[PDB]
């Protein structure tokens, strides 16, 4: 069970909001996690549909597409990634529909274009239609489903909207620091910290909005690789002392 | 009274009214409440039974001297054993 | 909700195909000459997370199980006060502790959660 | 009689000889006048004001992406059938063009969606918290660090059964820990 | 003004400040005001009309202080240069090497953005006694030496090494050792066979001094 504890900046320590912004900026977010129904549907003629709900979204972009999109109307796949997206999950990560949904996704490989609605609709429906050249071979063009199921799986699994890799969860916690008060004595002062489930210390360290001089993890090999060997020695000492002293036993300092 | 508290929490949870605690499932919340209630009941009963005892009690004399036993032993032999776990 | 369709000739499931000159969808059997006309543009469906209400499962002859508890709650339909009650029989980790009651006489299912 | 629009009302939309501006003005004027009984002249003046504000707050020749995003946001808000009242207000002038220029996407939503949004935000903020390990409270043991008797306990049969149970006491005021056996 | 522009600008400014801190820590002469340059002045100077960061104008030459020269007579001037290309080509590396050689500089710092071709790094050790060291940009955003768990290290001269070796009556293969790839060793630029002193806090005596050798 590797882990990593992040301490926020002095200014943002006492307020929950900047803490939640940082927590969203650290956790790993991928498309498969944010779709309540990323349903593979038949999309033979994307011009019109039978479902009334997506019909409203149709005329929005059909009056909002550029001339190049008008030319590329025929590139949209005879199948659709029809995204009924959950409102709660999308708003949890502070994820704007348009910018995050399309900028990075089309920038990555120019592979998937989208007809997307503004967040105000009661049902967040995106139409993900992949873009391919018309120069595709006749045998290739016949096997629509064969390409698109594969690219749809590679689409859900391999697109990262936001976050850092290998960090499964990030969680908020409240701790009680001891600080010298202005009169000179020591007083108890609360603070907000972020505890993860998964370690990637090279990238979490550079995220703006945290304290890059009080970060620590219970995986001393990473500290050895990143910070040095004396830092690894200190972390190893903390680990050994913690495991010994968590049982109430006392062993003098020289031995350890 | 501890049994009544546990029964009331069970009644509340069986009507989908109970609220899941911070970052922790509903079932875990119910189990946590039950365990805490039962442990506090055992501790309080043990402390009552210990306060009852006179000064000429031999077990109390041994415990006070510091040679054998503690208040847990008195509680289990006199008040109640408690909640078995695995 | 996509449904499997079997060919009327050899019971094999029908694969989709397109008709370009008429631009219409058809279902064909790869083994025979049967072709049938598609009634909807919905052929396949892939949901991810299941928003399914918890179900009591099999109910037939559940009143003869003698290890199942009892209650004296009153039936909302036949006004009987004898019934069987049990928790949700679907074994998900996060299922709530919401009861289910099966009436003894009319075999009516209801829950202890009367949310409007 | 007929759906009011630029072609139906006979109102010229080519005033600044800009193709993008011309077509966006035509589209917004058509969608605004399609279901509005308000006289077309003030509608055209409001359209001119809002397009002038769009151009002045962001040049299309330098920020065409942001221009398109803003136009899409406003246009989608206008077409939104869930809240028709807005097309009254822009017709009535209740909503100032500068407000539409500066406002975010959330505020233009109707009241029920607003309320759902705050409820979702509150639920997420509650669901981002960690497990709180609240321990049994008692007032018998004395802590050695701060001497505040608010010291939690936990006792179990862990040592060999040749010896009695083992207790561990942790002070909830300072963080001290110790064991008794 | 897309968000990525100012994000990259801020990270680049962070890396610039960290590199200045490193050069100051290597014994050179850098003013405190230059270290604490606010990002507004950085944007005013090292950005074009479009806000593109002009890395090529950031290359600079540093000289050692009086104290460093007194402690290390062999120490000489240093040059640092940034590279604009996402990947460094062979010709760019050759040009940088030739520039360093004609300037007759003893050491140089070459900061690259994403990757370096193997043929480019083929030329790194080909210019004795000059030393060429590379620092990936993504690893210089945060200063490592400012952490709480990293004690303070110091470099030792030949005379100090000899005096310690005599006083403890040791042979250099018995001291504790520190690798080359150790991040603090790269920070200080320690070569093979150099001794670094460590100052540390201690529950038992307050302060304690250890020593290590670069192997």
């Amino acid at each position: 069970t590797p882990s990593l504890t992040v301490y926020l900046e002095p200014g943002h320590a006492a307020d929950q909001e900047q803490a939640k912004l940082i927590r969203s900026a650290i956790e790993h977010t991928t498309l498969k996690s944010v779709t309540i129904a990323s349903e593979i549907y038949y999309d033979p003629d994307p011009r019109s549909t039978v479902i009334p709900e997506d019909e409203e979204i149709i005329q929005l972009h059909f009056s909002l597409l550029d001339e190049e999109a008008e030319q590329s109307f025929d590139q949209q796949s005879p199948w659709l990634l029809r995204l009924e997206l959950d409102r709660a999950a999308m708003n949890d990560k502070d994820l704007t529909m348009g910018q995050v949904g399309e900028r990075i996704k089309q920038t990555f490989k120019n592979d998937l274009f989208v007809i997307w609605s503004e967040d105000n609709d009661e049902k967040l429906i995106i139409r993900c239609r992949v873009v391919r050249p018309k120069s595709l071979d006749a045998e290739t063009e016949a096997e629509e489903d064969h390409m698109l199921k594969k690219i749809e799986n590679t689409m859900l699994e391999n697109i990262t909207l936001r976050g850092v890799e290998n960090i499964e969860r990030v969680v908020m916690m409240k701790y009680d620091r001891k600080v010298p008060s202005p009169t000179g004595e020591y007083v108890k002062e609360p603070e907000w910290v972020l505890e993860t489930d998964g370690v990637n210390l090279s990238e979490v360290m550079t995220v703006p909005g945290i304290d890059p001089t009080r970060i620590y993890t219970n995986s001393f090999i990473d500290i050895m690789e990143v910070l040095g060997i004396e830092a690894g020695r200190a972390a190893l000492y903390k680990e050994v002392y913690n495991v010994i002293a968590s049982d109430g036993s006392y062993v003098n300092y020289r031995h350890m | 009274e501890a049994k009544k508290k546990v029964l009331d929490v069970t009644k509340e949870a069986q009507a989908n009214l109970l609220t899941a605690k911070h970052g922790m499932t509903l079932r875990e919340s119910f189990e946590d409440n039950v365990v805490r209630f039962l442990n506090e009941a055992r501790d309080k009963a043990g402390r009552l039974a210990e306060v009852n005892l006179k000064d000429l009690n031999n077990v109390k004399q041994m415990v006070m001297a510091g040679s054998k036993g503690s208040f847990i032993n008195i509680a289990q032999m006199s008040a109640c054993v408690g909640q078995q776990s695995v | 909700m996509t449904t499997f369709r079997f060919c009327r000739d050899c019971n094999n499931m029908l694969y989709p195909r397109e008709d370009k000159e008429n631009n219409r969808l058809l279902f064909e059997c790869r083994t025979c000459s049967y072709v049938e006309e598609a009634g909807s543009p919905l052929v396949y469906r892939h949901e991810l997370i299941t928003n399914i209400g918890e179900t009591a499962g099999v109910v037939q002859d559940i009143g003869s199980d003698p290890t199942l508890p009892r209650s004296d709650r009153e039936c909302p339909k036949c006004h009987s006060r004898e019934n069987v009650f049990f928790q949700s029989q679907q074994r998900r980790k996060d299922t709530s502790m919401v009861l289910f009651f099966v009436c003894l006489s009319c075999s009516h299912i209801f829950t202890s959660d009367q949310k409007n | 009689t007929k759906p009011r629009n630029s072609k139906n009302d006979g109102v010229d939309t080519a005033i600044y000889h800009h193709k993008l501006r011309d077509q966006v003005l035509k589209a917004l004027y058509d969608v605004l006048a399609k279901e509005s009984e308000h006289p077309p002249q003030s509608i055209l003046h409001t359209a001119k004001a809002i397009e002038s504000e769009m151009n002045k707050v962001n040049n299309c020749d330098t920020n065409e992406a942001a221009y398109k995003a803003r136009y899409r946001i406003i246009y989608s808000n206008v077409i939104s059938k869930n809240n028709p009242d807005l097309k009254h207000k822009i017709a009535n002038g209740d909503i100032t063009p500068e407000f539409l220029a500066t406002c975010d996407a959330k505020d233009l939503a109707p009241a029920p969606l607003k309320q759902k949004i705050e409820e979702i935000a509150k639920q997420n903020l509650y669901n981002a918290q960690g497990a709180t390990i609240e321990r049994s409270v008692t007032d018998r043991f004395t802590c050695g660090k701060c001497k505040e008797k608010k010291v939690s306990y936990y006792q179990l049969q862990t040592r060999s059964a040749d010896e009695p149970l083992t207790t561990f006491c942790t002070c909830e005021a300072c963080g001290n820990r110790w064991k008794f056996s | 003004m897309d968000q990525e522009n100012e994000r990259n600008i801020s990270r680049l400014w962070r890396a610039f400040r960290t590199v200045k801190e490193m050069v100051k820590d290597r014994g050179y002469f850098i003013t405190q005001e230059e270290v604490e340059l606010p990002l507004e002045d950085f944007k005013a100077k090292y950005c074009d009309s479009m806000g593109r960061p002009q890395r090529k104008m950031m290359s600079f030459q540093a000289n050692p202080t009086e104290e460093s020269i007194s402690k290390f007579p062999d120490m000489g001037s240093l040059w640092v240069e940034f590279c604009d290309e996402p990947s460094v080509g062979v010709k760019t590396m050759k040009t940088f090497v030739i520039h360093i050689q004609e300037k007759n500089f003893q050491t140089g710092i070459f900061v690259y953005q994403n990757n370096i071709t193997p043929s480019a790094m083929k030329l790194v050790p080909s210019i004795p006694p000059a030393t060429i060291e590379t620092f990936n940009e993504a690893a210089l955003v945060v200063n490592i030496t400012h952490h709480e768990l990293v004690p303070k290290h110091i470099r030792l001269s030949s005379d100090e090494k000899r005096e310690l070796l005599k006083r403890y009556r040791l042979k250099e293969s018995q001291l504790p050792r520190i690798q080359r790839a150790d991040p603090v060793a790269l920070y200080l630029g320690l070569k093979r066979g150099e001794v670094v002193k460590i100052i540390r806090k201690s529950e038992t005596s307050g302060r304690y001094a250890s020593y290590r050798i670069c192997m």
